[PDB]
């Protein structure tokens, strides 16, 4: 057994959610500087806070030490393996890892864009979204009405109108395991 | 007085949405604001009730505004902006019984839904809620309820929602008015913890406009009550005074716990089935009846008793229910109106806990043509342990 | 009937500070909108607040009306006295007043400048503060240190040096009931 | 088991500035941050102490900090900024024994200060409290003191503060990392309740070395004992052992003046109902003198004898002696009338001077230099 007294938690979320690691730990006589690692590797440029409680009437009786990383945008870079080291003396000792991973909802790759055209005639509008967490179901809308019966069915990345014989819209809904994005609404003049 | 007793306990940091039938909201705010201003709002909720708006923001009826509702347990958000209707419905399950924070920010040029600080919903939106009037910027919020009629919704819901809200932050206003005036007025505060049911405390009841037309009438009553006597389902003929049908219970026994209940089962003021039951022991209990013509059977926790009638005396009351029904008649749920005690054994109201499936259909109380306001639609308080 | 159940408060404090002010009140009947009057007049462009709480489950039954004026940044304009006013019917009714005043440390109009000069010339430094709360007191100090037994009993608003042979620095501190603010620090370079 | 029992129940989301007599910091905070930050620290604080060190921001010794600290019951603000020093004291009194908010930011090119959200320092200053060092901005806080000798504090102070601070916000972060170790300390919670006096809990006693010189020796306690028996006041001599004068309690409840084991002076007290009783003596030679609420307690000598008493004390005031407050060391118990260890709030003025419990040579560390907890009903 170590000095590590509790352990970094996690933190998984979607992009540009502000969260804290922390570890913290006890010990003996003016406490040492505790660092973090990024995927077993020294973190050079990160917010953190160090918190030191001394428990005796001196800094030469026992301390708890605490330290808070701080991620402000999560961005994917982010993403990994964290834990905490301490260099006690001639030793090395390092805590139980927390992991930080990124999920969230659907972000389009393509939405439907705005057409103009003669119709009654052919043409096609598309719809790509990613997640994690995957897959991502789509569904189609024609103003604003949904044209499927849930996520997933019928009409998916590209969508095919024989043609209207009047102005429209088009939406497009992207669903996950976390919930939907809705697109833009595309409007499709006609003449 | 009654043979078990159920919490009373409220929590004064907390408000009831479901406080009125109409539908009316529990409360209606009114912002103005100097500069531009983008839409946040935070609060805790919790429920059972599957269907209902949470809230209302932006504008005239028809001009551009959002409501966040509830529909098969599920968040729904629909958008008016410019004379664009739109529906979003996503997410987990919210009507699970448990405390969870719902926030709606204007964020960007979009509206994102969340629920515990993670984000359900991203809606595409061009326009701002905040409208320019008079060198200020407007906008009306109002809670557990729209400020115009429901049919004028992008898709009619019903507005009725049981359920409890407490920690609402209304674009992080530092005004404690709604949490005062709800200390003073026990009536918008909610049960300090709810359970699945629907709470009849006996002051009223609710009715429907059911059709029974060949005619089945199957009802299946999941009760656990207070008192040891009262209705728990019955018909009504308006026109007659008349109680074509009743389901209720009733006692008097001879032994120390005294049982002493019994179920009825009755066409107008003659019993056809009797069973005992155990009601006052805080357990959960199963009352189902299934008529049809030639045939009349009361179960009582999957057990049939055999009847009180000849079965000439059967059919020359099956034959008076036949011809009840018929006619139009009001499906009665916890009590009966001011009747003679000569035309249906019980005419109490019912005291206690209570589900109903009606016809292989689940009774939604906030569905119902009247519903007395002490009756809680989608919660039950739980039994106070001595 | 005065339909008041309570009238503003006040906001005494500093520039720069955000206050409310709220009153609230019950009616029978669908509620008025409550009007914000400054020194008699209707404020036309203020952040306003208006809370509705009916109590029975008629809208014709009664309701409680609060509103809540904000003031983003509490600056002289706002000084004055505050009261709220409602229509019912062809009759009005007035709060009681509430008041806002600007009250803190001292605001400095004129501080000591940075100068240059020769040797052994007279010269003259600056230093000019108001409240309220008056007096100010003024206290100069000389490469930190003060001039004077104590604020105010010394010399105040205008210094006159004799002259310096070393550069040397100046700061004035304004003194008043609410507490103290300290000048920029004044270097005078000397050749 | 004590007559009148004081209702020591602590405050567990508090923290206990006056814990520790060597002035260490009861908090050490290490910040290191990616973009530029500005320095806020709010906090809820109560006290009696009239002088002591609420913060310390900062870096290295003589780089640049700002102290937050106590004097004359007022606030000061300490700076050096680059190797100039300066300090500053306003607003209104502080320790009067209620809890306000209190806090420090750097805002534009000042220094803010404010008591109840309201402002009563605005120091102006050129640069910032976070400082630059391998590419991250750095700042170190500490609470209750200094990280280094008060020797080198722009005026010196004796940092000891017995104060109580709770709501604390440290640089909007969240990291409740101090409230949980007070949870699980109670040596770092303050008394839910406070009252003026120095508390003594009857585990240790405090030391001075105070001159009494011809010489006289005046005492005033202001006591409101927890226990029928203890040494309120005593002097002591290391190498001849003995107690040339002592002050006590013993039961069926009375006061005792006392040089060596003989009693110079006895008068009765009911102490154990709770109120504020006034002991006072006088000696020097040919006079020796105890007072009670007013009222005089007659000797228990001669005059022949009070002599060659008072002669055997001034011999001893020649020598060094150790003042003691609320008890004595081991000493053979043939050497004073009374040697257990007062338990109860007490207030000691000795020759027209109010003593300091934070200016003591010895503390032991459970006595509470500037609050009493309540009598419990
Ligand atoms: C906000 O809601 C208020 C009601 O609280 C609206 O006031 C009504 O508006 C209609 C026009 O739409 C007026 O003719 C009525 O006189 C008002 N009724 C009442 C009872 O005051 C107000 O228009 C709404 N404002 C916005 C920007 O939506
Ligand atoms: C903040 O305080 C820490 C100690 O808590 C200082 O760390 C010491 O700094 C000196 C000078 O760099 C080193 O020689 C010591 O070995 C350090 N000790 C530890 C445990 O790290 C730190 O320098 C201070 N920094 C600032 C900006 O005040
Ligand atoms: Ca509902
Ligand atoms: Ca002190
Ligand atoms: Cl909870
Ligand atoms: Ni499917
Ligand atoms: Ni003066």
């Amino acid at each position: 057994e170590s000095p590590f007294v509790s352990n970094p938690g996690n933190i998984t979320g979607a992009r540009g959610l502000t969260g804290t690691l922390r570890c913290q730990l006890q010990v003996q006589g003016e406490p040492p500087e505790v660092h973090w690692l990024r995927d077993g590797q020294i973190l050079e440029l990160a917010d953190s806070t160090q918190t030191q409680v001394p428990l005796g009437e001196d800094e030469q009786g026992d301390w708890i030490v605490a330290s808070q990383l701080r991620i402000t945008s999560l961005q994917l870079s982010d993403t990994g393996q964290y834990q905490c080291l301490v260099f006690l003396g001639h030793q090395t000792f390092v805590s139980q890892p927390g992991y930080v991973r990124l999920e969230g909802l659907p972000y389009f790759l393509e939405e439907p864009e705005d057409r103009t055209v003669a119709a009654n005639t052919p043409f096609n509008l598309s719809c790509q979204a990613q997640g994690p967490p995957e897959p991502v179901d789509l569904l189609w809308l024609q103003d604003a009405v949904p044209l499927a019966t849930a996520p997933g069915h019928g009409p998916q990345r590209s969508l095919h109108v024989p043609g209207l014989n009047k102005t429209s819209s088009f939406s497009c809904e992207a669903h996950n395991a976390k919930g939907v994005t809705t697109s833009r609404t595309a409007t499709i003049t006609v003449l | 007085l009654p043979c078990v007793p159920f919490s009373v306990a409220k929590s004064v940091k907390s408000l009831y949405l479901g406080r009125m039938f109409s539908g009316t909201p529990v409360i209606r705010l009114r912002f103005k604001r100097l500069q531009p201003t983008r839409l946040v709002a935070e609060f805790d909720f919790r429920t059972f009730d599957p269907e209902g708006i949470l809230l209302f923001a932006g504008g005239h009826q028809d001009s551009t505004w959002i409501v966040l509702a509830l529909r098969a347990g599920r968040l729904e958000l629909q958008l008016r902006y410019n004379g664009v209707g739109r529906v979003t419905s996503s997410g987990p399950v919210i009507n699970h019984g448990m405390w969870q924070t719902i926030s709606v920010e204007e964020l960007a040029r979009n509206l994102v839904i969340k629920v515990n600080r993670d984000a359900v919903m991203k809606i595409a939106v061009a326009g701002d809620l905040f409208q320019p009037e008079r060198g200020l910027y407007h906008l009306n919020l109002t809670v557990g309820g729209i400020p115009f009629h429901e049919k004028d919704l992008v898709q009619p819901i019903n507005p009725r929602l049981d359920g409890c809200m407490r920690s609402w932050n209304w674009l992080n206003g530092e005004d404690t008015t709604i949490q005062e005036t709800v200390k003073v007025n026990t009536r918008m505060q909610c049960f300090s913890v709810t359970e699945r049911g629907s709470f009849y405390p006996g002051s009223g009841f609710a009715f429907y406009s059911l059709d029974y037309m060949t005619w089945e009438v199957e009802v299946v009553a999941h009760i656990r009550p207070a008192a040891d006597t009262g209705v728990l389902f019955a018909l009504w003929a308006p026109d007659l005074r008349a109680v074509p049908l009743s389901v209720a219970l009733v006692d008097y026994h001879s032994t120390k716990k005294l049982k002493k209940q019994l179920v009825v089962l009755a066409v107008e003021h003659t019993a056809l089935a009797l069973m005992e039951i155990k009601v006052c022991d805080g357990q959960e209990h199963v009352v189902t009846v299934s008529l049809r013509d030639g045939e009349a059977t009361l179960e009582v926790d999957g057990t049939r008793g055999q009847s009180e009638v000849s079965a000439a005396q059967l059919q020359e009351r099956l034959a008076v229910l036949e011809r009840h029904l018929r006619s139009p008649v009001l499906t009665f749920a916890g009590g009966l109106p001011d009747v003679p005690v000569t035309s249906a054994p019980v005419t109490a109201f019912y005291r206690g806990c209570m589900t109903l499936e009606v016809n292989r259909r689940l009774l939604d109380l906030d569905e119902a043509a009247y519903k007395h306001s002490d009756i809680t639609a989608h919660s039950c308080p739980p039994v106070e342990p001595a």
